[PDB]
């Protein structure tokens, strides 16, 4: 029973951490996509 | 098969416990001369009576 | 049979199930989408660097569209392959979920021969190919091709049945009668827009000057009584492709006229 | 790298779920065991 309760508390804390870090990776994907437009911006500046 | 080897280890531990029980049996076989010195002699010392 | 001391079949263990869940396929999606994007952008820079003086464009568009359809088929079959691999691993996990325990009796039964736990080996060596159907033709990159042929004769014309997807080459491109200027602005547009419901091309500045002011405004053209909103309009790159190709042809013919004036003088 | 880390922790969550399933199985096994043992000691007392 103590194995079950610590396993389920680890599961719920890992689910909460996974939701938080999935929001984080979504934000980071949007960030790297907006910086890709900054990547192409600097690329066009270098080309010019 | 590593888990099966661990199961073999616990089984051979049970077999060592069985050997310990057998050592208790040979100790009971050792406790026999305590009276077998008289149990083996009742076949010999009383020639006609036996 | 006794060729292998280990049993030919073996159940699954939670310690092994941990690593089994740790299995993952390679990130083919991102590399495939980025190579697709580099392929379409290099196709765009090809169709931008073309010139009317270059003769022999039919063979080059044929080979580039053959390469395009080949890479599309390869990507689709790889997608089907990884989907089938996921289905196979799900089958493996659901077959191992009903596996027996681990002890000496089960080991002996599986060593003497007991076809109870099917391994992934036999299911993977003769795995059924997915054979994907419904070829992906709705991609805009597939719409990019075939617009280069049949344009050196009359770029400012569009046959009404051009949107017919009955042909295998992404469209039925032929000569027709269409306007190259926007009637709202009365000027040859450089930023065109057209929706699937109205099927009418218009300038972006003209359509935004005509749309603002009313929350529900129909199209200026006839034969479409339904209202068209901002979300109904879609960005069709074929129209701007044709306009910029016509502009390039005009610049080329002007350069040719200037060179001829140089020669005659 | 952190996306692969997310995949690995999701696999670990699945492993923990399977471990909790096995723990519930052994728990219900022990429950049936103690139930048969308690009805045994019952039938003993009834008579003892």
């Amino acid at each position: 029973t103590e194995k079950i309760r610590n396993r389920q508390e680890k599961i719920e804390r890992y689910t909460s951490d996974g939701t938080t870090i999935e929001a984080q990776i979504d934000a980071k994907v949007i960030y790297v996509n907006e910086k890709d437009s900054e990547h192409q911006n600097a690329r066009e500046l270098l080309r010019d | 098969m590593n888990d099966v080897i661990g199961f073999f280890n616990e089984r051979e531990a049970d077999l060592k416990s069985q050997y310990e029980d057998k050592k208790k049996f040979v100790k009971e076989m050792r406790d026999t001369p305590e009276f077998q010195s008289w149990m083996r002699e009742i076949r010999s010392y009383d020639q006609d009576t036996k | 049979l006794n060729d292998n001391p280990i049993p030919k079949s073996v159940p699954l263990h939670p310690k092994s199930g941990k690593y089994f869940h740790n299995l993952h396929a390679r990130d083919l999606s991102n590399i495939y989408q980025q190579c697709y994007k580099q392929i379409d952008e290099t196709i765009n820079q090809l169709v931008d660097s073309t010139s009317p003086s270059t003769i022999g464009i039919e063979e080059q568009v044929a080979d580039i569209t053959s390469t395009y359809k080949l890479l599309s088929t390869y990507e689709s079959e790889s997608n089907s392959f990884d989907e089938h691999i996921k289905d196979l691993k799900k089958n493996f996990k659901q077959s191992s979920d009903a596996c027996p325990q681990i002890d000496l009796s089960t080991w002996d039964k599986y060593r003497t021969g007991e076809l109870t736990a099917p391994k992934l080996s036999e299911l993977y060596l003769n795995m059924p190919t997915p054979e994907p159907a419904t070829m992906v033709n709705n991609t805009d990159t597939l719409k990019i091709l075939k617009v280069l042929p049949y344009i050196w004769n009359d770029p400012t014309c569009v046959i009404p049945d051009l949107q017919n997807p009955a042909d295998e080459d992404d469209l039925q491109i032929e000569g027709g009668k269409i306007e190259l200027t926007c009637p709202i602005t009365c000027k040859p547009y450089e930023a065109p827009l057209i929706s699937r419901k109205c099927n009418h091309v218009f300038d972006r500045d003209g359509i935004q000057n005509y749309l603002q002011g009313y929350t529900t405004r129909d199209c200026p053209q006839a034969a479409c009584s339904q209202v068209v909103s901002m979300r109904d309009f879609v960005r069709d790159p074929i129209m701007e492709l044709r306009c910029k190709i016509a502009k390039m042809k005009e610049s080329q013919e002007q350069d040719k006229r200037s060179s001829q004036a140089i020669d005659v003088l | 790298q952190l996306k692969e880390d997310i995949n690995s922790r999701q696999s670990k969550i699945q492993k923990y779920k399977d471990d909790t399933i096995y723990y519930e199985d052994k728990k219900k096994v022990y429950l049936e065991n103690i139930k048969k043992i308690e009805v045994n000691v019952a039938a003993l007392k009834e008579g003892i």
